[PDB]
RNA sequence: GCUAAACCUAGCCCCAAACCCCACCUUACUACCAGACAACCUUAGCCAAACCAUUUACAUAAAGUAUAGGCGAUAGAAAUUGAUGGCGCAAUAGAUAUAGUACCGCAAGGGAAAGAUGAAAAACCAAGCAUAAUAUAGCAAGGACUAACCCCUAUACCUUCUGCAUAAUGAAUUAACUAGAAAUAACUUUGCAAGGAGAGCCAAAGCUAAGACCCCCGAAACCAGACGAGCUACCUAAGAACAGCUAAAAGAGCACACCCGUCUAUGUAGCAAAAUAGUGGGAAGAUUUAUAGGUAGAGGCGACAAACCUA
RNA sequence: CCUCCGCAUAAGCCUGCGUCAGAUACUGACAAUUAACAGCCCAAUAUCUACAAUCAACCAACAAGUCAUUAUUACCCUCACUGUCAACCCAACACAGGCAUGCUCAUAAGGAAAGGUUAAAAAAAGUAAAAGGAACUCGGCAAAUCUUACCCCGCCUGUUUACCAAAAACAUCACCUCUAGCAUCACCAGUAUUAGAGGCACCGCCUCACUUGUUCCUUAAAUAGGGACCUGUAUGGCUCCACGAGGGUUCAGCUGUCUCUUACUUUUAACCAGUGAAAUUGACCUGCCCGUGAAGAGGCGGGCAUAACACAGCAAGACGAGAAGACCCUAUGGAGCUUUAAUUUAUUAAUGCAAACACCUGCAUUAAAAAUUUCGGUUGGGGCGACCUCGGAGCAGAACCCAACCUCCGAGCAGUACAUGCUAAGACUUCACCAGUCAAAGCGAACCUCAAUUGAUCCA
C-alpha cells in the first residue's frame, strides 16, 4: 500500500491538526484491528504532556494561565489552552480547572511538602503523601503517559528512597524515580464513565464499526519498578 | 447448489462475414 | 413443445404445395377502356389514376400558393381555369386557380 | 440448374551446417529541475506405490551391474572402454499465423477464418432444393409381378445387458478430420555353427539378423507463478444530494427525488444471463452517491448470509 | 397524442444521420470543434494559523467541524500548449436495464403507443356488473375499501444469502466476562472513566418457566385462535411500552376471490405485405382395441379402421424438449468443515542448556497455530444391528467338490515326554499360489494325545 502516516508535523502548535482515519489498518493496508472505520471528521490538538517544559531562554519553576477549557475529540478528558510567558499549549485539564485559573509547573523538590494545589506540577518528591496524581511519568522528563483519561486518579503511596509508589487508576503499583512529574488532581469530564450512548448510531458516529457477527463458543500482580 | 452455465458467445467474424 | 422427428422433403412438399397455398388466378383483371392498361374491374386504373393525382398536386400547389399560409381556407367556391379560358358568368364569385397549361382532355 | 464442387503454392515441419531524424520507465512512445529505492533466498504438486504418510526417473560398453529403497513401487552409478537434404505436409494438413492481426477479457491471458482464371484482363459430382406435392397399409425393403402400389415375409442401427423394437444411450444429414506406440521370452525365415556377433554379450546348438507384439476423448481435483478491489465486502482522502407537510435540535411521522426490493401478475432463448407493471420499506441518516486510493486467494473483506471478491 | 423527460457540465466513447457521389443509420471523398469556458501553476528558508457550519443574529448543542499569514532574501524584460464534433457511454444489439451533478417541476425543450385488415378461441392489461359479500382459498393471494381487537418472535432505527429465503437470523444502545501498566506506521499521535477480544441483547422485576389431562370464550360447525386450572420436567427466567412489507387469529367494511360468470376496450391473436430465429430432429409411407414383450406398443400377434391433402384450436400419448438426475448407492474419485482420527512442529510464543560475553545462532521441551492424509468390506438398496480366521455335523443319504445375513456345535489351548534327533524313496493336498499333510528305506537311538488349538514378507 501507499499509507503515510499522517503524524507528519515535527512543530508543536495550537492549531486543530488535519488528522487521517486508519480505519483500523496497518500499514500494509490490511485490518489490524476490527471495529475501527469512519466517524465525524476529527482534527487533533497537539497536547504537550511534559508540564514542566519550561520556554526557551527561561528556566526553573513558572507559572501559567488558563484561557480556555475545551472538548477534546480525540481525549475521553477535555484540554486547557494554558498559555506562559510568550507561549500557548494544550494540556490535561483537571477536574475544577477554569479559566482564568493560575497553574504553577515546578523542579523543585523541596525539603518539607508543597501545599498541593489542584492542576499544579510538581516533582513526586515533593507532593504530600495521599495526594490524588494525574499525568504521571514512567521516567523523568519522558512525559505523561498514565492516568490521562476522564476522571482517573493515582495515589500517591509511599516516598522511600529517592523513588515513589504510584497506585495506578487500575491499582497497580508503580515506583518512579521521585524527580519525575505529575499534575495534582484528577483528570476532568469526571462524569465521562456516566455517559450513555442512547443508539448504535452514536457509536458510529465516534467510529466504532458494529461488532463481528460469528458465533463464538485474581492476585494483583506484582509492583511494576522504573529504578 | 445453483448450478449455472454462462452463455458461449459464438466469435464475430462468422455473422459478420459479407460478400 | 420441440419436433420428434425432421419432416422429411416429401412431407414438406405435400404441405407447402398444396392448393390452398398456392397463389389463385385473379380473373376480374381487365384493360381500361382509355389509357389501355391494365385494371382490376372494381378498382380505379392505376395509371388514369396516377394522371389525375398529378393533376391535383399541380392546382394544390396553385391553390397553396394563391392561399399563402396555413389557415387560409377560403370560404367561396373555386374553379380551376387553363390557359386561354375565361371565367364563365357562373364562375364569377369564385376563385380562379389558374394552370399554365392546356386544358386536359380528360379534364371537363 | 442453383447452391455449390474441385485445383497448387502461399508457406510450414524435421535435420545438417553455421554461433547470434524525433518520442518513449510521468498516464510509455510526453523537449527542459535537489536524487537516494534499488537484485540474489531449497520449487511444489499432480502422478506411481492400485489408498497414503518415507519414497516416485527429468556415443557404445561395463549395466540395468555394484548400491539405494514403507529393501516396495521404484531409483541407480563409478572404476574401466573409447567417440549433406527429406519412402515430411500441401489451405480442416503443415507453425496459431494471410496474424499474435481481427475478435474476446479490466488484466494476466485466450485467439481465429481464409486464396485458387488465364501467356496476356492494355483479351458432370456431397448434402439441400428445383425441374416434378400427394392415394388405403404400416423400419418403407425383399420375394415378386405384365403392372409403382395393391399380394405374402420382415420388431432400424450402435453401445450396454442375463435379456433391447424397446417407451435404455448416441445419432438431422453431407464433406473433411478423428483413435493399438513396445520390451522379455517364444514362433517363422535366413547366415554361420561348438561357436555366433563389426570389441562389450551369449553359448551344454548356440548365436547373429529380420518378421510379428500392447488405443482415443472426458472429470471434479492438487501445486507453482502471474493477473485482478472500474462489479462487489470493508476502509482512506476530499466532495455532492436529500421537495413539500406535521413536528421540533428526533438513528421522529406522512411523503417527492433518490436507495432498496415485501407481495402479486407478466416474462422464462425474456426488454433483461434477474427485467417490466402495480404494490411496498427507508427516504436528515448506522442514509444515498460521484471521484481517486487501499486490503489478493494457506488471502482479502464480512452488522456470519460459509455473504462478496469482474455474470 | 405523449412527455418518463429535456438542455448543459462531469465521466465515458472517439467522428459514429454535416455536404457530395455511389451503391446495394452502408461505402468513398470533402469539410469540421478557433478561448474568454476548463485543464495545464506557485523561488527559498524559518515563522504564524484555540474561538465551526447552520440567513450567524438570538438560542441550541454534540458527532467538535474545508477555507487565515508574517520576517528576510531572490524576482518581469514576454497571454504558449491542450479539450471543444455527434443521434454518443457500461450492458455481445437502435437492449423496456445501469449512469454523478446544475437548471427547467412541465416545459419555450424532446418525442410517436397503431405496417394494412378482421374483431375467432386461448393468453396478458384494464373498465363495468343484478342478488349475495370470503360461502374462494393453505392463506382475503389478487382486487376493492381505509378498516377493530389480540397472540408468538424480535426491544426499537438498521444489516443479510447481487440472481428462489429480508426473517424469529446478524447487528443494536444497555449489561456482563476476559486480557493489557504502555509511546514514534494500526491500536494511537491514545494511556484503566483507556484499548482490544468476546457473550447477551433497551429499560424494569426477580434469580419461576415448559410438559400430562380437564374446562371456558370464540364459530352453526374449529386438528385454527385465545384464557384458565390440573400432573411431572428443567444469575438466566419473567415483564410487549413503542416498533415490524416478520408468523398466526379476528370485528366491521369492501369488493368478481367465489355462488357464477358475463359485456366491452387495448395488447396478443387470425389474414395480407416485408424481414426472419430457437431448442429438437436415427429413418419414417408416423391409426384404434385386446394380447404379447426389456414387464406401460404407431411399428410385434389377432381383429377393426383406412382416398389425398391443407388452415385454426387442444394438450391425453410420443415413457415429449431442456439440462451425461440435485434424491439414493458405488468409486481404495474429490473437496469444505469439526475433532480427544494418524503423522509432524517446518512457523511463531515461551522457557531450559549450550555459544557469546540483553540480541543473534544451535539443540531440546511445552503451547498456539496450523499443514498432509484417511475415514475397511459383506449386506435382499444403503443405514443400524451382526459378521470377517480355523475345525466337526446336516443341507451335500453312496468317489471328490459344493452357497447361503442357512441350521447346530465348537478353537485361538492344554497335557505328556525331551531322539518332540538327522536324513530320505514315493504320495496326498481344502479346487490357483502361498501354506498344509502322510511316509518306506538309511544313520543315530531306545528294546507324541487332541478336529481346529494359528499369522507370510519386510523389519526388530
Ligand atoms: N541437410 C541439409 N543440407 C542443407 C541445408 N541447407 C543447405 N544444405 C546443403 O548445403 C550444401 C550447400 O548449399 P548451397 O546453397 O548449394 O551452397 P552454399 O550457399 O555455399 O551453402 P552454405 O555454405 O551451407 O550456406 C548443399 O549440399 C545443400 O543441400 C539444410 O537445411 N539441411
Ligand atoms: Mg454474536
Ligand atoms: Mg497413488
Ligand atoms: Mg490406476
Ligand atoms: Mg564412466
Ligand atoms: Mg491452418
Ligand atoms: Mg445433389
Ligand atoms: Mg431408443
Ligand atoms: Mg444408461
Ligand atoms: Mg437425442
Ligand atoms: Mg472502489
Ligand atoms: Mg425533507
Ligand atoms: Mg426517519
Ligand atoms: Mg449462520
Ligand atoms: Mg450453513
Ligand atoms: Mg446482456
Ligand atoms: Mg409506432
Ligand atoms: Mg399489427
Ligand atoms: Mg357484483
Ligand atoms: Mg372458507
Ligand atoms: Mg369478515
Ligand atoms: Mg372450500
Ligand atoms: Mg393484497
Ligand atoms: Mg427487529
Ligand atoms: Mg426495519
Ligand atoms: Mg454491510
Ligand atoms: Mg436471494
Ligand atoms: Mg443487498
Ligand atoms: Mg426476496
Ligand atoms: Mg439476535
Ligand atoms: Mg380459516
Ligand atoms: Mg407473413
Ligand atoms: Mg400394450
Ligand atoms: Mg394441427
Ligand atoms: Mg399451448
Ligand atoms: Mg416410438
Ligand atoms: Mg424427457
Ligand atoms: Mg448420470
Ligand atoms: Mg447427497
Ligand atoms: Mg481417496
Ligand atoms: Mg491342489
Ligand atoms: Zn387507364
Amino acid at each position: 500500500a501507499n499509507f503515510v502516516s499522517w503524524k507528519s508535523r515535527t512543530k508543536y502548535t495550537i492549531t486543530p491538526v488535519k488528522m487521517r482515519k486508519s480505519g483500523g489498518r496497518d500499514h500494509t493496508g490490511r485490518i489490524r484491528v476490527h471495529g475501527i472505520g469512519g466517524g465525524h471528521k476529527q482534527r487533533y490538538r497537539m497536547i504537550d504532556f511534559l508540564r514542566f517544559r519550561p520556554e526557551e531562554t527561561k528556566s526553573g519553576p513558572f507559572e501559567e494561565k488558563v484561557i480556555q477549557v475545551r472538548y477534546d475529540p480525540c481525549r475521553s478528558a477535555d484540554i486547557a489552552l494554558v498559555a506562559g510567558g510568550s507561549r500557548k499549549r494544550w494540556i490535561i485539564a483537571t477536574e475544577n480547572m477554569q479559566a482564568g485559573d493560575t497553574i504553577l509547573n515546578s523542579n523543585h523538590i523541596g525539603r518539607m511538602a508543597v501545599a498541593a494545589r489542584e492542576g499544579d506540577a510538581h516533582p513526586l518528591g515533593a507532593l504530600p503523601v495521599g495526594t490524588l496524581i494525574n499525568n504521571v511519568e514512567s521516567e523523568p522528563g519522558r512525559g505523561a503517559q498514565y492516568i490521562r483519561a476522564a476522571g482517573t486518579c493515582g495515589v500517591l503511596l509511599r516516598k522511600v528512597n529517592g523513588t515513589a509508589i504510584i497506585q495506578l487508576p487500575s491499582k497497580r503499583q508503580m515506583q518512579v524515580l521521585e524527580t519525575c512529574v505529575a499534575t495534582v488532581g484528577r483528570v476532568s469530564n469526571v462524569d465521562h464513565n456516566k455517559r450513555v450512548i442512547g443508539k448504535a448510531g452514536r457509536n458510529r458516529w465516534l467510529g466504532k464499526r458494529p461488532n463481528s457477527g460469528r458465533w463464538h463458543r485474581r492476585p494483583l500482580p506484582p509492583m511494576k519498578s522504573y529504578v | 447448489k445453483k448450478r449455472f452455465t454462462p452463455p458461449i458467445y459464438q466469435p464475430k467474424f462468422k455473422t459478420e462475414k459479407e460478400f | 413443445a420441440a419436433p420428434k422427428n425432421r419432416r422429411t422433403i416429401e412431407v414438406n412438399r405435400c404441405r407447402r404445395r398444396n392448393p390452398q397455398k398456392l397463389i389463385k388466378v385473379k380473373n376480374n383483371i381487365d384493360v381500361c377502356p382509355e389509357c389501355g392498361h391494365l385494371k382490376q374491374k372494381h378498382v380505379l386504373c392505376a395509371y388514369c389514376y396516377e394522371k389525375v393525382c398529378k393533376e391535383t398536386a399541380e392546382i394544390r400547389r396553385q391553390i397553396g400558393k394563391q392561399e399563402g399560409g396555413p389557415f387560409k381556407a377560403p370560404t367561396i367556391e373555386t374553379v380551376v381555369l387553363y390557359t386561354g379560358e375565361t371565367p364563365s358568368e357562373q364562375d364569377q364569385g369564385k376563385r380562379i386557380i389558374e394552370r399554365d397549361r392546356k386544358r386536359p382532355s380528360w379534364f371537363t
